[PDB]
């Protein structure tokens, strides 16, 4: 079978992971115990127990220690959960050059073992953060190694991007840029979600006034379930990981699709609602519902994909799409007329006990590229330029096996990227 | 009297070199020194750049854990101020010439790329190992000031 | 992993340390006998950082106690929590430094250092993986300044890759306690600037302000002042010792807090700072805590923050809260005090959310600010010192111990260097 590999890197990655493996289990029908074709995300053990086909890495042992004591604990064989000595401490030069070039080799080992299991290894998913220390250098390093090993294999990147406003960490801007330098030339596709937009979605659509990391994460994870379920499940028009890459990368360089997972509807909002197929399409295209702090109207959707689930019938979808094409507001690129692929899967999303969402019969994760993400790039370039004018926090990185020139080249790359998007828009 | 000024030309032809080499002393930031003092696992380029000045003072140790001690000490700053290669031995300078004429780090491009923390000091180290050359410019003609003068 | 080696030097260091240990002990469920009687498994999850276990559930702080006199450290022993130390950890001589830097550094303390360093070396080797060294040592005394500084230097030579943090209690110009406080501070600072990664500067003045105004204790016991600083340090290190939604390593804090090699000095605060029975009026919320922290009355440093701008900020919260709330709350804050946040660095503030409250407050917070304003503290001491040096005053005590005028001049240069750099980044 088509079968996959998970790699959670950094605190964010693992925290996202904790949410993810809950979901999959609830869907495939696996208990936390591992007891009960899920081949893609669960590899069956000798008898009864199923083992997640995952890798869990962090330099900060704090995080994965929480994993080892949670109810989701016995689900994973502790072959997976790797530990490092000391945290990357929001240094890219510790994630890459120092603590990375130590524990990386152990991780490469676990990866290889897991790869051996897979008959048909489809590809990889890399939950990291552009803007944690771990996931900024280490992720890049890991990616590099995997590219050298496999090359042809599918690689995917659920990247917690810096929110232009919201604040976690002072050096956050430097990390992103170093990551981008290295990431973009490995990962064939990169779905990037910033937390602020997710928070917006939490407050407005679900009426939740206390958005915890947990809730914000469940939403992110439901984005990934839809992307998979085409692999994981039966149905007309089934999409593959390779299909996205092929669909949603108009030029081989630019591959940064945004993601929106509608409906995002609470226990109340279930009633006062009827949840039609075409309702949910409109919702997806909503400027507010984007899982980035980007307005899609400030450019042109280059090429879009929609992954309907549950009780979705094709024509209905096809009519909604007609409507969408009709609206001249929602700008498309001149040069490719039909900018959709539709995948319809008989499996509906199944929602986590004690969570945000209620049973939505129909749902859709729209993974849409736009030239409009060029706005979030520019912002970040600016933040970095401002701090690199003073050369602040320079000392930390340099003394950890880095180049000052690497900072300059990274910006150059960003300029090139921005230029490319401009070209495409024209 | 014609040769009396040719032996006095040597201090004049090294005058642009000496002045610029001692201008690399003045072009020293206090913050840039301690960046090296706060650096624990440096680029291999900046590591060699301090090995350049390590044996200039006369420390044969090459480990970074052990060489950061000379950098760490407070003796390190005033010694860079008053420093002259005129009094620096030829033999040790020869070691400074042999090792550092092979360096990628001696190329003013590698250091600058690595860091601007090591930038002006390699710019000093090129000037200061070329102050050794100024010593090797003046001294093979100083003998002319001892016998021919 | 990531264990910390505590140090207490001088009456002041020894006393804050005394109260500090008591405080951490309560937080981790350890009673006076070195036995664990706590109901929270999370306490013993990461007891490591701050304690060694021995036979029969024996517990023992990795703390070294230093005093050039026996008296203050013998009081320690008599104390209730004093008998938790392994008595081999009290290293003392019987000649008092008598508020002489030269006695501490050069003479009396040079005799007692080697023995102390041996105890240091015991501790480092007994670590699974040494993270850092916390030194609580006054700046203005004899045993804190000279002896403390000497201890820091040698320790840095021994373990240069590790964290050195010092909760250094500084002179208050308005309530001077000692004659040559200027001399002690100036000589100490010149060394400290170059020998530590981060130093939390706490003056008695500010503590009094807190006690008098807010806690409404118009009879401050040194106990009370100490209780304050103790909580500060606990908060700093909560992340290492307890699981969190976002976890800030000591290195993480340093990296996030420090624009340049030099300017590592900080002002800690704490909230909620309230009197008994002045809390029923309040209600514990993220906004409440932030407002308290960013108020001048809740600063444990000399400088008024508004006489300058915070270069960076790191608010390490505790207890169970919405990341979103904190994020959104501290965004408002950045905006309001536009004048008192430095431009260089966008995302000035750095939030870290430990998941553990401090055993009796439903929520709590700990501030760490790096303000240009703290230049004023250095100015005050520089001025005080300079005038007395003009008359070559008290000189004979120091010249007697081998120290020289040029040294003092160089110490003045250090002070001048520190204040100019802050001015530049105003
Ligand atoms: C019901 C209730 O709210 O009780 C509080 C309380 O009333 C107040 C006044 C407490 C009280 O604090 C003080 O009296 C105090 C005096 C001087 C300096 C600092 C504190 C409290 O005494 C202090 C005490 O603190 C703790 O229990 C924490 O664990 C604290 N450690 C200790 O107090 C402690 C005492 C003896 C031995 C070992 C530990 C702590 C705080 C931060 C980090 C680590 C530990 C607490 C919650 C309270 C009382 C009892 C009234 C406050 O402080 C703390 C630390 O909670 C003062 O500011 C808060 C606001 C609280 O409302
Ligand atoms: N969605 C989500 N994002 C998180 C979470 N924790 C941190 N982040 C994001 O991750 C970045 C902060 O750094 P972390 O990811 O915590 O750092 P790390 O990768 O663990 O690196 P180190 O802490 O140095 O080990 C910011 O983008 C945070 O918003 C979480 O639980 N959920
Ligand atoms: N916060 C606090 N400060 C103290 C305490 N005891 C003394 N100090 C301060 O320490 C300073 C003098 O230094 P000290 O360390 O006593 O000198 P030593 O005894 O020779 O080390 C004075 O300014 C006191 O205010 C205490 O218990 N708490
Ligand atoms: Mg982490």
């Amino acid at each position: 079978m088509r079968e996959c590999i998970s790699i959670h890197v950094g605190q964010a990655g693992v925290q996202i992971g904790n949410a993810c493996w809950e979901l999959y289990c609830l869907e495939h029908g696996i208990q936390p115990d591992g007891q009960m074709s899920f081949n893609t995300f669960f590899s069956e053990t000798g008898a009864g127990k199923h083992v997640p086909r995952a890798v869990f890495v962090d330099l900060e042992p704090t995080v994965i220690d929480e994993v080892r004591t949670g109810t989701y604990r016995q689900l994973f064989h502790p072959e997976q959960l790797i530990t490092g000595k000391e945290d990357a401490a929001n240094n890219y030069a510790r994630g890459h050059y120092t603590i990375g070039k130590e524990i990386i080799d152990l991780v490469l080992d676990r990866i290889r073992k897991l790869a051996d299991q897979c008959t048909g290894l489809q590809g990889f998913l890399v939950f990291h953060s552009f803007g944690g220390g771990t996931g900024s250098g280490f992720t890049s390093l890991l990616m590099e190694r995997l590219s050298v090993d496999y090359g042809k294999k599918s690689k995917l990147e659920f990247s917690i991007y810096p929110a232009p406003q919201v604040s976690t960490a002072v050096v956050e801007p430097y990390n992103s840029i170093l990551t981008t330098h290295t990431t973009l030339e490995h990962s064939d596709c990169a779905f990037m979600v910033d937390n602020e937009a997710i928070y917006d979605i939490c407050r407005r659509n679900l009426d939740i006034e206390r958005p915890t990391y947990t809730n914000l994460n469940r939403l992110i994870s439901q984005i990934v379930s839809s992307i998979t379920a085409s692999l994981r499940f039966d149905g007309a028009l089934n999409v593959d990981l390779t299909e996205f890459q092929t669909n949603l990368v108009p030029y081989p360089r630019i591959h940064f699709p945004l993601a929106t997972y509608a409906p995002v509807i609470s226990a109340e909002k279930a009633y006062h609602e009827q949840l039609s197929v075409a309702e949910i399409t409109n919702a997806c295209f909503e400027p507010a519902n984007q899982m980035v702090k980007c307005d899609p109207r400030h450019g042109k959707y280059m090429a879009c994909c929609l992954l309907y689930r549950g009780d979705v019938v094709p024509k209905d979808v096809n009519a909604a799409i007609a409507t969408i094409k009709t609206k001249r507001t929602i700008q498309f690129v001149d040069w490719c007329p039909t900018g959709f692929k539709v995948g319809i899967n008989y499996q509906p999303p199944t929602v986590v006990p004690g969570g945000d969402l209620a049973k939505v019969q129909r749902a859709v994760c729209m993974l849409s590229n736009t030239t409009a993400i060029a706005e979030a790039w520019a912002r970040l370039d600016h933040k970095f330029d401002l701090m690199y004018a003073k050369r602040a926090f320079v000392h930390w990185y340099v003394g950890e096996g880095m180049e000052e020139g690497e900072f300059s080249e990274a910006r150059e790359d960003m300029a090139a990227l921005e230029k490319d998007y401009e070209e495409v828009g024209v | 009297a014609d040769k009396q000024m040719s032996v006095k030309e040597d201090l004049d032809k090294v005058e642009p070199a000496v002045i610029e080499a001692q201008n690399a002393v003045k072009s020293i930031k206090k913050q840039h020194l301690v960046e090296v003092r706060s650096m624990a696992n440096p680029p291999a380029a900046v590591k060699l750049a301090l090995e350049s000045i390590a044996l200039l003072l006369g420390e044969s140790t090459t480990d970074w854990k052990q060489i950061r001690s000379i950098i760490m000490r407070e003796n390190f700053i005033p010694t860079i101020v008053n420093f002259s290669a005129e009094e620096i031995s030829d033999a040790i300078r020869e070691k400074m010439k042999k090792n550092y004429m092979s360096n990628p780090s001696y190329n003013y491009e590698i250091v600058n790329r690595a860091s601007l923390a090591a930038g002006p000091m390699v710019k000093w180290a090129i000037a200061q190992l070329n102050y050794a050359d100024m010593l090797k410019r003046v001294e093979p003609l100083r003998n002319e000031l001892q016998k021919l003068e | 992993m990531r264990e910390i080696v505590h140090i207490q030097a001088g009456q002041c260091g020894n006393q804050i340390g005394a109260k500090f240990w008591e405080v951490i002990s309560d937080e981790h469920g350890i009673d006076p006998t070195g036995s664990y009687h706590g109901d929270s498994d999370l306490q013993l999850e990461r007891i490591n950082v701050y304690y060694n276990e021995a036979a029969g559930n024996k517990y023992v702080p990795r703390a070294i106690l230093v005093d050039l006199e026996p008296g203050t450290m013998d009081s320690v022993r008599s104390g209730p929590f004093g008998q938790i130390f392994r008595p081999d950890n009290f290293v003392f001589g019987q000649s008092g430094a008598g508020n002489n830097w030269a006695k501490g550094h050069y003479t009396e303390g040079a005799e007692l250092v080697d023995s102390v360093l041996d105890v240091v070396r015991k501790e480092s080797e007994s670590c699974d993986c040494l993270q850092g060294f916390q030194l609580t040592h006054s700046l203005g005394g004899g045993t804190g300044s000279g002896m403390g500084t000497l201890l820091i230097s040698k320790i840095r030579e021994e373990y240069p890759d590790r964290i050195m943090n010092t909760f250094s209690v500084v002179p208050s110009p308005k309530v001077s306690d000692t004659v040559v406080e200027p001399y002690n501070a100036t000589l100490s600072v010149h060394q400290l600037v170059e020998n530590t990664d981060e130093t939390y500067c706490i003056d008695n003045e500010a503590l009094y302000d807190i006690c008098f105004r807010t806690l409404k204790l118009t009879t401050p016991t040194y106990g009370d002042l100490n209780h304050l600083v103790s909580a500060t340090m606990s908060g700093v290190t909560t992340c290492l010792r307890f699981p969190g939604q976002l976890n800030a390593d000591l290195r993480k804090l340093a990296v996030n807090m420090v624009p340049f090699p030099r300017l590592h000095f900080f002002m800690p605060g704490f909230a909620p700072l309230t009197s008994r029975g002045s809390q029923q009026y309040r209600a514990l919320t993220v906004p409440e805590l932030t407002q308290q922290m960013f108020d001048a009355k809740n600063m444990m440093a000399a400088c008024d923050p508004r006489h300058g701008r915070y270069l960076t900020v790191a608010a390490v919260f505790r207890g169970r809260m919405s990341m979103k709330e904190v994020d959104e709350q501290m965004l408002n804050v950045q905006n309001k005090n536009s004048s008192y946040f430095v431009e260089w660095i966008p995302n000035n503030v750095k939030t870290a959310v430990c998941d553990i409250p401090p055993r009796g407050l439903k929520m709590s917070a700990t501030f760490i600010g790096n303000s240009t304003a703290i230049q004023e503290l250095f100015k005050r001491i520089s001025e005080q010192f300079t005038a007395m040096f003009r008359r070559k005053a008290f000189l004979h005590w120091y010249t007697g111990e081998g120290m020289d005028e040029m040294e003092f001049t160089e110490a003045e240069s250090n002070m001048n260097d520190l204040v100019s750099e802050y001015q530049q980044y105003q």
